[PDB]
């Protein structure tokens, strides 16, 4: 299933925020009435309630879900230096159109 | 067309330092099999390596032209603001 | 009982005792579009009923998925029955009997298998992507079948943890989901008592990744359960639609107290999730346990040290606990099998509910006559022998006791097809170990052993020397067509028993499969798609027969019409040369087949009836109106016959003694079709002036059939004859860029884009377009390899319509291997068809 | 012959010999009613002569049918590999001089009704390899004269014999 992440680019904005690559909602109920006799008692309030929406790194902590390992860890065992390839994501892409035919190859 | 009907008639009926360039693949016929559509990461993602401002360059516009159009007022300003930081 | 199994919350005697109470019992099948998260519903509801089994850090285990091709395929691919004991809200224990069925289009069937045995629908539909091709159609499909829907609204961290939306418009992104569920239901169905809400408990909310699973009604127990004073059904009321809780007085409005008050959704249900799981992935490290310690969850420094997507799974699972949300869902809105046996039976057996047989099941009494329906067949790994499955309905199969298996021929007078087997062993079936039992009362579901041999798709399965008036359940009635078409042969000639007894064992695995010999000596096998020809293949080749079998290309079958009337009157008389009849043929009106195929009419209606709807529907005298004989190939086939014989100039009473010949002969040679043996399709056939000879020893049997068939053939063949192609239904996702790239995919193959429309609250679009059947072999693979995999189209049948050419026409000139012009389509896809079937090399087109 | 040897499963298919060396499209084409034709053929053939004094074995010989479904008749004639393909079947081209290929006409209204493309047997090719292998590997000591001599011989030999089927 396809991921929709939708990467940000300002730290100036609300981590939860509606982007403008995301597709408008347009806009268009058996509740009781007012005056039905329901009252939240006195200390009855919404869960985290004082627990702000958004952190200034919770916009960071979710792009960090979406990293290609390592970088999706938090925690893990360390590799030698010549156990890891940091080009063996490269060539594992298409062939790039373009490039001659040596570099193809 | 005519390397296509070449396609279904096939399929029915020293040191070298360098690779040989005959050992290549990728030569379709199919226009679909060789100009493909390249991904756009929704113009925020990018490829490792190349250099950041071509590829800032070189990318399709489809994007941009889509901030300008649903992008309001004032996204629009906060978005000019980060671009003149 | 007696059978190792693996450590349960409940203990197997408690099932046991539990299948007995036909009302702690609920018949569930899982159900959405393909990837939705139907497997881990079951699989997250495993794990809490089966403290040992532990879904991988890294992995998933499906449970459900059992198979091979499934587990590296990562598709579901057959429908996997599971029985759990799962708690209630209120802590009572009932017996789930659910279904897990795939979500791919191609593999429809075995969902219509799965809605066959059950009382109700859970459809999965994934928070972001939103209402897609197989919601719609399993929706259809499921008020069809007069079952009771439920939603769950899975994948609802996308949202927050994909999309990012502000939580008011994640609201406003489920109330929208709903509303288009809605408009679907009172699209399909007249009565208004399937109104989904989550007001009405009827919508559940879901993430099965994180362990989350809500109704309104158990978050608000959630609240109740910490601040105890709170009455959490009257609070569950409050907590949907444009309500506002108003913090001064303590009491819900229905105006917003003042302005940037929110609704009371968001206020108590959404911005605590949002906080908890902002919380975890964010600030994991500095204010985490603060936030853990404000919700009573303390996480042991072991567990405080895992990633993030374990961590918030583990924090989630704390603070929700079980899916008793999904329970309430499904006790209060799915009837029990005792409350919903009068659906069932109203619908699904044969012999109606006003038989007697059909009030003796319509109790479901455990002590009644045995009546079982089994619609699937799991095959052992060793693949020899099969399990039949289904319900109980009535009465109780026990291990070891003599049935008499009827099959799907068989009727009240034709009793050959019936068959006495003996039952070996009953399992009671969970995902992927079976738990024998001795017996299984009515309202459950069973693995029966035993009983394989005389049963190819469906059974009624009851007892001998009793039950001497037992009808058959009606054959299970599928989403589509099967319309591609292979051709197979053994590798090695010497073997082929081997893969006609392979070609057996499949199609007795796949509902929907269809293995026939034509007459060439050639075996064929129809399909829905290119994936599910692939599994049947797959299992065909390494399963069932273990010899090499090649494959034909793929095509479709076509159907034959004609486009006008027929110019000559025609005419063919017996053998005896006594009986003449006379007839001419012309098309349907349009949107008439559909009507005759989907069973908006029929001719089981009084004449009356029948001649009133074709009048007020399609403008017929009462004359013709009155005057229809038969329907089309089958008792519902689109085509029609009509006598317009004055009563003047022939004996109306004498007539009839040929009209049961008639129309023999007509559906015959509408089955069959003059051009390339395949159906004929939205034709009208009227007899003129039908000669009968007097001498019943000269008319009847096998002088006057062959006579109509022939009749029926020169009458097709003198208005223009034409072929028919099978028209596919393609429904693309892929991202705004994308979009342009679908357009140049599906030009290539014929193919014409009815509508591209964004996805609400999505950066994708979903693009759909009409395109050929036998122009879309591949097509899905063009358009994910042209992407770069960001593009993906599920396809399914949709209409019937005309190939460009004209068939009969020997001026084409048709070259062995490169693709033709349209203009002469027809001729080619005629001519290959009647090669490959072994007739001649053209038609004779004749009197 | 189905009489005398009933096929059930049309195994027929499974021991006819045919000319690899041609094209898929130009050699024999295995439709069930030649290939029963020819093995009809064969075994009236081989029933004539009594089997005491001598035997015609399949595996040793090649029964080519020409019908509606095979359009090319195919035979192997002293170290030659013909194909006769007519000009009324399946040719509908011009042809210019190809070397190889022999412009058969009838003898009596001098018209161009067929071809006969020409090759070398397979046999004939592996017989001339092997000699001059034999050449190779009995060399030795010997003059370079006389295996040029003998490489000259063998080539004569070759190349006279198999005209226009060696091009
Ligand atoms: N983001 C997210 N992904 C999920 C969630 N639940 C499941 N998935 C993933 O989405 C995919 C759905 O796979 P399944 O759940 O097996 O699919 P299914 O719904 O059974 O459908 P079929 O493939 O037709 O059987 C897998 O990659 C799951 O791991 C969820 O709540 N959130």
């Amino acid at each position: 299933p396809n991921v929709v992440f939708i990467k940000t680019e300002d730290p100036d904005l609300p981590a939860f925020y509606f982007d403008p690559l995301i597709n408008p909602i347009s806009h268009r109920e058996p509740l009781p009435d007012d005056d039905e006799e329901f009252e939240l008692p006195e200390f009855v309030e919404p869960f985290l309630k004082d627990t702000p929406l958004y952190t200034d790194n919770t916009a960071n902590g979710i792009a960090l879900l979406w990293a290609p390992r390592p970088f999706n860890l938090r925690s893990g065992r360390t590799r030698r230096a010549l156990d890891i390839p940091l080009v063996k994501n490269w060539y594992r892409e298409h062939c790039p159109a373009g490039q001659p035919v040596k570099v193809r190859v | 067309k005519s390397k296509e009907l070449h396609a279904i008639k096939e399929r029915y009926l020293k040191f070298v330092f360098e690779w040989d360039a005959s050992e290549d693949t990728s030569i379709d016929y199919n226009p679909l099999y060789k100009e493909r559509h390249q991904v756009q990461l929704l113009g925020r993602g990018f490829i490792a390596g190349i250099d950041l401002k071509q590829q800032k360059r070189e990318q399709s516009r489809f994007y941009g032209d889509l901030m300008e159009k649903r992008r309001t007022l004032e996204e629009k300003e906060q978005e000019e603001a980060r671009l003149r930081k | 009982m007696e059978q190792t199994l693996p450590v349960t919350v409940y203990e197997m005697d408690f099932l046991a005792d539990l299948m007995d109470n036909s009302e702690l019992i609920r018949n569930v099948t899982l159900c959405g579009h393909l990837h939705h998260g139907k497997t881990c519903f079951v699989d997250c509801l495993i794990e809490q009923t089966h403290p040992e089994i532990r879904k991988r850090y890294d992995q998933d285990l499906c449970y459900t998925d059992i198979l091979f091709t499934e587990q590296e395929r990562g598709v579901g691919i057959k429908s996997t029955p599971v029985t759990v004991v799962l708690p209630d809200t209120k802590g009572k224990s009932y017996l789930f009997n659910i279904m897990d069925t795939p979500g791919h289009v191609n593999f429809s069937d075995e969902v219509t298998a799965g809605l066959r045995i059950s009382d109700g629908v859970v459809l999965f539909i994934d928070a972001a992507e939103g209402v897609m091709l197989n919601t719609e159609r399993l929706i259809k499909h499921a008020v069809q079948e007069r079952l009771a829907v439920t939603v769950c609204i899975n994948k609802i961290d996308r949202l927050i943890l994909e999309l990012k939306l502000p939580p008011t418009d994640a609201y406003y992104k489920l109330r929208h989901i709903v509303d288009e569920v809605n408009g679907l239901i009172s699209m399909y169905s007249t009565d208004e008592n399937l109104i989904l809400s989550p007001l009405l408990g009827n919508v559940c909310f879901s993430s099965s990744q994180y362990s989350i699973c809500f109704t309104l009604g158990s978050f608000a127990k959630i609240y109740a359960d910490t601040f105890g004073d709170i009455n959490y059904q009257e609070f569950a009321k409050r907590l949907w639609g444009d309500i506002y809780f108003n913090p001064k007085t303590r009491k819900f409005t229905k105006k917003a107290p003042t302005s940037s008050s929110q609704r009371s959704f968001v206020e108590f249900i959404l911005e605590p999730l949002y906080k908890i799981l902002a919380q975890v992935v964010g600030d994991v490290d500095t204010s985490l346990p603060r936030t853990l310690d404000e919700l009573g969850i303390h996480l042991t420094k072991e567990e405080l040290k895992l990633n993030i997507r374990p961590l918030l799974r583990l924090v989630c699972k704390k603070f929700f606990g079980e899916f008793t949300g999904f329970v309430d869902m499904c006790v209060q809105h799915i009837p029990s099998p005792k409350v919903g046996a009068k659906p069932k039976i109203e619908h699904t057996y044969t012999g109606g509910v006003d038989s007697d047989l059909g009030e003796a099941m319509s109790d479901c009494d455990p002590d009644g006559p045995l009546m079982c329906h089994t619609t699937k067949m799991y095959s052992t790994d060793d693949g020899v022998q099969f399990h039949a499955f289904g319900r109980v309905l009535s009465g109780t199969i026990h291990a070891g006791q003599p049935v008499k298996v009827l099959g799907e021929n068989y009727t009240l007078e034709d009793e050959e097809d019936s068959q006495i087997c003996t039952v070996g062993r009953l399992w009671i079936s969970v995902a992927r170990y079976h738990i024998e039992v001795n017996r299984v009362p009515a309202g459950n579901w069973v693995l029966i052993e035993g009983v394989d041999q005389p049963i190819v798709k469906t059974a009624t399965i009851t007892e001998p020397r009793g039950n001497e008036e037992a009808q058959i359940f009606r054959p299970l009635k599928f989403n589509t067509t099967s319309v591609i078409k292979i051709a197979v042969e053994p590798v090695n000639p010497s073997e082929l028993p081997k893969m006609l007894d392979g070609l057996r064992k499949v199609n007795k695995s796949y509902p929907s499969l269809t293995t026939k010999v034509e007459e060439s000596g050639e075996h064929v096998i129809l399909g829905t798609g290119e994936l599910y020809l692939d599994c049947v293949m797959h299992d065909l080749r390494k399963m069932y027969s273990e010899i090499d079998i090649k494959v034909a290309d793929p095509v479709v079958t076509f159907c034959e019409t004609v486009v006008e009337t027929s110019s000559l009157k025609c005419f063919a008389e017996t053998p005896n040369k006594k009986n003449k009849i006379t007839m001419i043929a012309e098309p349907l009106e349009k949107g008439l087949a559909e009507d005759i195929e989907n069973e908006v009419v029929q001719i089981t209606w009084n004449r009356k009836k029948l001649g009133e709807f074709f009048q007020t529907k399609y403008d017929w005298d009462l004359l013709a109106a009155r005057s229809i004989w038969a329907f089309g190939p089958d008792a519902t086939g689109p085509n029609i016959l009509v006598d317009d014989t004055l009563p003047s100039e022939v004996d109306k009473a004498l007539l009839g003694s040929v009209k049961d010949s008639i129309v023999q002969g007509f559906q015959w040679g509408t089955r069959e079709g003059p051009l390339c043996d395949e159906l004929i399709r939205n034709v009208k056939f009227k007899i003129l002036d039908a000669v009968v000879a007097q001498e019943p020893l000269h008319r009847g049997g096998g002088q006057i059939i062959p006579t109509a068939r022939r009749v029926v053939y020169s009458a097709f063949l003198m208005a223009t004859p034409r072929l028919m192609e099978p028209y596919y239904f393609v429904e693309v996702q892929a991202p705004a860029d994308c979009v342009s790239a679908v357009y140049t995919v599906l030009a290539r193959r014929r193919g014409h884009v009815t509508q591209d429309a964004p996805i609400p609250g999505s950066p994708l679009y979903t693009i759909k377009a009409f395109i050929p059947a036998i122009d879309s072999f591949g097509f899905e693979t063009d358009l994910r390899t042209h992407t770069q995999g960001q593009a993906f189209s599920l396809s399914v049948f949709h209409h019937w319509q005309i190939v460009p050419g004209d068939p009969l026409d020997k001026s084409i000139v048709i070259r062995p291997l490169e693709p033709q012009p349209a203009p002469h389509l027809a001729r080619e896809f005629m001519i290959k068809t009647r090669r490959r079937k072994g007739l001649s090399e053209d038609v004779s087109i004749s009197k | 012959y189905l009489t005398e040897h009933p096929d059930p499963n049309n195994e027929n298919i499974v021991g006819y010999n045919n000319k690899k060396c041609w094209p898929r499209d130009a050699r024999m084409r295995l439709m069930k009613h030649d290939v029963n034709l020819g093995r009809a053929v064969f075994w009236d053939i081989k029933n004539r002569l009594p089997r005491s004094v001598t035997t015609v074995q399949w595996e040793n010989s090649f029964v080519s049918v020409y019908s509606k479904d095979n359009p090319n008749l195919l035979f192997n004639m002293c170290g030659f590999e013909c194909r006769i393909l007519p000009k009324c079947r399946t040719s509908y081209e011009e042809f210019t001089h190809k070397d190889g290929v022999w412009n058969l006409q009838n003898e009596v209204t001098k018209e161009r009704t067929a071809q006969c493309f020409l090759r070398v047997d397979d046999e004939s090719m592996q017989r001339f390899h092997n000699r001059v292998r034999q050449i190779l590997m009995a060399s030795g000591s010997t003059t370079f004269t006389k295996i040029v001599n003998k490489w000259n011989t063998a080539l004569i030999g070759l190349m006279t014999y198999f005209r226009e089927a060696v091009v």
